[PDB]
């Protein structure tokens, strides 16, 4: 038939890519980073706890300035924090309060944010009045938004839970281009450093990877028994991590295309929440649902310390651009600063 | 569904087409580029209270 | 004592309550009095469109009401000729009746309904957008929280004496309006095994006291207490035509047509609205103090409009034939039969069919059954027939009951002379205005608390004409110099309250929560309902406090003392108790709410990053 000829050349397809995956599978990193010197016991401490929001924290995001940070909550805002001062720029309060993503224009000029409204709304915070406006609401989702990022002040780019994600131009306001490819709800996105390629992250148990420009996906990853609720570009555009519902967090690299690490123990039963790289790559830092965060060492996957100030759940984090901080929030409605 | 797999197979087909570097050199790059921007990283090598903007201002 | 406006912020919640019943349409809204006032200050002055069309309304109203033909024929020509008069067929409709020299009061009927299709629309939105529709809300929330008490009436004078209670007069405090109070001791109807009749009169009372009918004894309110039931009802302070007739002695011919012109227009009320009265007998009228009369006592009528009774009620001297005979329904007819009897009572100061001042109950049925209308040569020949026609014992021929009810007797020869539009309207001069000072003047002759349990009652087209005739406009007023001052306090300062504009907010306002849960004290904040979240702020500010939809695990009633509070257990098994301010509020903070955190939980568990496993 022609079904049966198309599902199986398929699979054909899908084990010339297994085998050429496992082709490559010379050593683990473990491995090639078993002699490497370990991070010693990271111990940071809480240096910032940034009371304000009222019930869950859902989601966070830095500016390129490496200060100024937006936050989304339960409690239906975005509040542009100083993270110096522990001080508010701008609260803005939102169109829909059931927001679960939020993000920052690398100008400083705009931000962006969405969630069960399948909508990202832009903000300008540059009109003559002197406060803030929304200069453009894109729509053309059916999902639940669940990611977004700028890159430039002209254009953006979405994900959601419609397993489908999205590049704008914000002048006409109307989609330039459309990625579809995943098969579950997408939780997470991450841009490249010369943004011309992004990574998304869903409850399919995968992750993929898409050209700006051409308009269509690369290349796809999996491995977890679970959803993936995060993910995060290795600073130098190459690979990725992710972070998941059975209890372990994975990293993924791109001209290998496969999995290198996993990071877990026996007594870790519960899930994670949200994944970021320190600014060089070396530690990974993960948030889980026993209220800790753990520290692992990127490439030696031993837990180097515990993250564990917050009493409820840990949601969403951040590591800056000038690699000075990581931000926590959590579902008792605390961000927390540490290093 | 007669274009749900053509599209499946068209995307494979793409998929497959790339060079592909190994795991040893690829794990090595990531090691590479973390021991190189090492330095650069206050969460690695502790920023005395002077350098960090939050311990004291 | 006076009515306290809730502020402008009751909107939401309310605009929300009757948009749940359904209640916020040209029609509902235009219907009530209070409603209609508010639209009519909007197109007058606040839209310029709208000028015409309602001044053409108004003048079309008020021509209605005008009583003499002179006045309708002039101001039909300058309706005409006048620099409002948009429609064809409408201009046909009275140009026919102008050409042959006629004018109903209901003339310019067919503009009414196409006046009100322009205004319905872009003008009906723009009335709802206005400042009009809250004052709208912020009354409306008054109506549905009445809860009265002896405390409420200042009782005065006893206006009437039973077998089971008192009647009273009083005042309502917080309108001024004057009403009677008649109240039913428990204990005696016990003793005397009369609990049905109680509450059987409370039923029927209700059926009647809609349209505003000058002829009948209407209530506006009901409520019970640990030893007495109570009626609040039309102030009726002239007495009984029992003691009336005792001290008159019988009554002329033109003095009976007024009291009959008036019974007969209350009669047309109660079948108008399907009930049967059953115990019509000089006892049950009574007079106001102009001497205009209303039928009162209702404790043994009966709801027609389905089954048609069958038992053997009323009194000996006055029931109909088929009231007397078991196994044998009646309607109204029954009433036109009593009418006759208590007409002939009037007339000649007994009872038809109490011969021979006898107490032999069981002869002065068979008389009623048997033998016919012995009436006196003395009556007139307009008079004979009407007795001889409401006295039939065969209700095939007895008058009002040959198919046009009321206007059957109406336009009897008796009543030749009356422009029944006059009496209507009261304009015929009463034969009786009864003394000041009169004892006596309604006297009679001489586990269990459950059965009275839902007894509280209140008429909202009486509360509002109440009120419209009252306090309504100074009220309004008083109101909005309150208001405008403090939109002046907040455009001034430079403080907007819009936290709820331009979000997804379902409804906000204010409740109190207990937050001291060893110690029992309470505090008021105001509440907004976000669909995931309850907010609650203080004093001049953005909100400090919320509670989730996601943690509230029940929401039930619970007793303090005499607080009734919604008790929301909350996860960890503690004890969130609200108490709010009004009876609506409470139905639709505990609707709201249960709507809100199911909705939620049933939503929240369809999103992985929400949700709990
Ligand atoms: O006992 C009374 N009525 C009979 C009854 C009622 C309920 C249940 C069982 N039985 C009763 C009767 C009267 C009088 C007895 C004589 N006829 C008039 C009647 C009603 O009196 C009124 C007197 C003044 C009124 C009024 C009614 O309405 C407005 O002002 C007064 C109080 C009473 F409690
Ligand atoms: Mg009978």
């Amino acid at each position: 038939s022609e079904l049966d000829q198309l599902r199986q050349e398929a699979e054909q397809l899908k084990n010339q890519i297994r085998d050429a995956r496992k082709a490559c599978a010379d050593a683990t990193l473990s491995q090639i980073t078993n002699n490497i010197d370990p991070v010693g016991r990271i111990q940071m401490r809480t240096r910032r706890t940034l009371r304000g929001h009222l019930a869950k924290i859902y989601a966070m995001h830095w500016g390129t300035d490496s200060r100024l940070l937006v936050s989304a909550s339960q409690d239906g805002k975005l509040i542009i924090w100083d993270s110096y001062t522990t001080n508010k720029v701008h609260a803005i309060p939102l169109r829909s309060s059931w927001v679960m993503t939020c993000a920052y224009a690398p100008s400083g000029n705009y931000v962006a944010c969405g969630g069960l409204d399948n909508i990202c709304s832009i903000y300008n915070l540059k009109t003559r009045e002197g406060n803030v406006r929304v200069s453009r609401e894109l729509a053309g989702h059916t999902g639940y938004l669940s990611c977004c990022r700028f890159l430039d002040d002209n254009q953006i780019v979405t994900s959601s839970g419609d397993t489908t994600c999205a590049l704008w131009d914000i002048e006409t306001g109307q989609q330039t281009t459309t990625f579809t490819g995943h098969t579950g709800d997408v939780m997470s996105l991450s841009l490249a450093p010369d943004t011309r390629l992004f990574v998304s992250g869903a409850c399919d148990a995968s992750a993929k990877l898409w050209d700006v420009r051409e308009g269509m996906c690369r290349q796809t990853f999996t491995g977890h028994e679970s959803d993936i609720n995060a993910i995060c570009f290795f600073p130098n555009g190459n690979a990725f991590a992710t972070g998941s519902d059975d209890a372990t967090c994975r990293l993924f690299d791109l001209r290998a295309d496969q999995e290198l690490m996993t990071y877990s123990h026996d007594n870790i039963i519960c899930g994670i929440t949200s994944v970021s790289f320190s600014k060089s790559g070396r530690l990974l830092l993960a948030g889980y649902d026993d209220f800790n965060c753990n520290v692992w060492d990127a490439l030696k996957a031993d837990r180097a310390g515990v993250l564990a100030g917050h009493d409820n759940r840990v949601s969403c984090l951040g590591v800056t651009d000038d690699g000075m901080a990581v931000a926590t929030g959590s579902w008792d409605s605390f961000l927390k600063i540490w290093n | 569904s007669i274009a749900q797999a053509r599209k499946l197979v068209e995307q494979l087909k793409m998929e497959a087409n790339i060079d592909r570097i190994k795991v040893s050199k690829a794990a090595a790059d990531l090691m590479a580029y973390c021991e190189a921007h090492a330095k650069e990283d206050p969460l690695l090598t502790p920023v005395p209270a002077s350098e960090n903007p939050f311990r004291e201002k | 004592k006076k009515i306290l406006l809730p502020e402008p912020s009751i909107r939401s919640v309310m605009q929300k309550y009757l948009e749940d019943r359904g209640e916020v349409t040209f029609e509902k809204i235009f219907s009530q009095k209070l409603g209609y006032l508010l639209f009519r200050d909007f197109c007058l002055n606040h839209l310029e469109e709208a000028r015409p069309l309602v001044e053409f309304y108004e003048e079309i109203k008020k021509y209605e009401k005008l009583e003499t033909e002179e006045e309708r024929v002039a101001r039909s020509r300058e309706i005409f000729d006048s620099y409002i008069m948009f429609s064809k067929s409408a201009t046909e409709h009275v140009q026919g009746h102008l050409g042959k020299k006629q004018v109903p009061p209901d003339l310019f009927q067919p503009y009414i309904e196409e006046i009100c299709q322009n205004l319905r629309g872009d003008v009906f939105q723009k009335f709802i957008e206005s400042d009009k529709f809250t004052r709208f809300c912020q009354w409306k929330n008054v109506e549905l929280n009445i809860h009265l008490t002896m405390n409420d009436f200042s009782v005065h004078r006893i206006i009437g004496r039973g077998g089971f209670g008192e009647v009273y007069g009083c005042r309502k405090a917080d309108t001024g309006k004057m009403y009677a109070m008649k109240c039913l001791d428990k204990k005696r109807i016990k003793m005397k095994q009369g609990e049905t009749l109680a509450l059987n009169e409370r039923i029927m009372l209700s059926l009647v006291s809609t349209g505003d009918c000058p002829f009948i004894v209407c209530m506006s309110y009901a409520f019970h207490t640990p030893d007495k039931l109570s009626f609040i009802l039309d102030l009726m302070n002239g007495g009984d035509l029992h003691y009336h007739l005792s001290q008159h002695g019988v009554f002329s011919e033109a003095d009976m047509r007024f009291y009959a012109a008036e019974i007969i227009l209350g009669l047309e009320h109660m079948h108008n609205r399907f009930v049967v009265y059953r115990d019509l007998k000089p006892a049950n009228i009574l007079l106001d103090e102009h001497g205009h009369v209303r039928i009162s006592d209702l404790g043994l009528a009966c709801d027609f409009s389905k089954k048609k009774p069958h038992a053997s009620v009323g009194t000996h001297g006055y029931m109909a034939p088929e009231v007397l005979q078991k196994g044998v329904a009646y309607d109204s007819s029954a009433d036109w039969f009593s009418l006759g009897c208590m007409l002939f009572k009037l007339l000649r100061g007994h009872s038809p069919f109490r011969q021979h001042k006898t107490k032999d109950k069981h002869e002065i049925d068979r008389m009623t059954l048997t033998m016919a209308v012995e009436l006196p040569d003395s009556f007139s020949p307009e008079l004979r027939s009407l007795l001889e026609g409401l006295l039939q014992r065969d209700v095939n021929r007895r008058l009002g009951c040959l198919g046009r009810g009321a206007q059957e007797v109406k336009e009897s020869p008796f009543f030749r002379s009356l422009d029944w539009q006059m009496v209507f309207l009261q304009k015929y001069p009463p034969p009786l205005i009864p003394p000041r000072g009169e004892v006596n003047a309604a006297d009679a002759f001489d586990s269990d608390q459950e059965l009275y349990r839902n007894f509280p009652l209140t008429i909202s087209e009486r509360w509002q004409q109440e009120v419209a005739e009252t306090v309504f406009d100074t009220i309004n007023a008083e109101t909005d110099r309150l208001e405008a001052r403090k939109k002046a306090k907040n455009k001034q300062l430079g403080h907007e309250e819009d936290y709820a504009l331009g979000k997804d907010c379902i409804m906000h306002g204010y409740m109190s929560k207990m937050g001291n849960p060893f110690l029992t004290q309470w505090q008021r904040r105001y509440f907004y309902l976000f669909p995931n979240r309850l907010e609650w702020r203080g004093e001049g500010e953005a909100p400090q406090s919320l509670l989730t939809m996601e943690e509230i695990q029940s929401v039930e009633e619970t007793q303090i003392k005499e607080r009734k509070c919604l008790l929301l257990k909350i996860r960890g098994g503690k004890q969130f108790i609200l108490q709010c301010d009004s009876d609506p509020e409470l139905v639709q903070w505990k609707k709201e709410l249960r709507d809100a955190y199911r909705e939620a939980q049933q939503l929240v568990q369809r999103v992985p990053k929400m949700k709990n496993k």
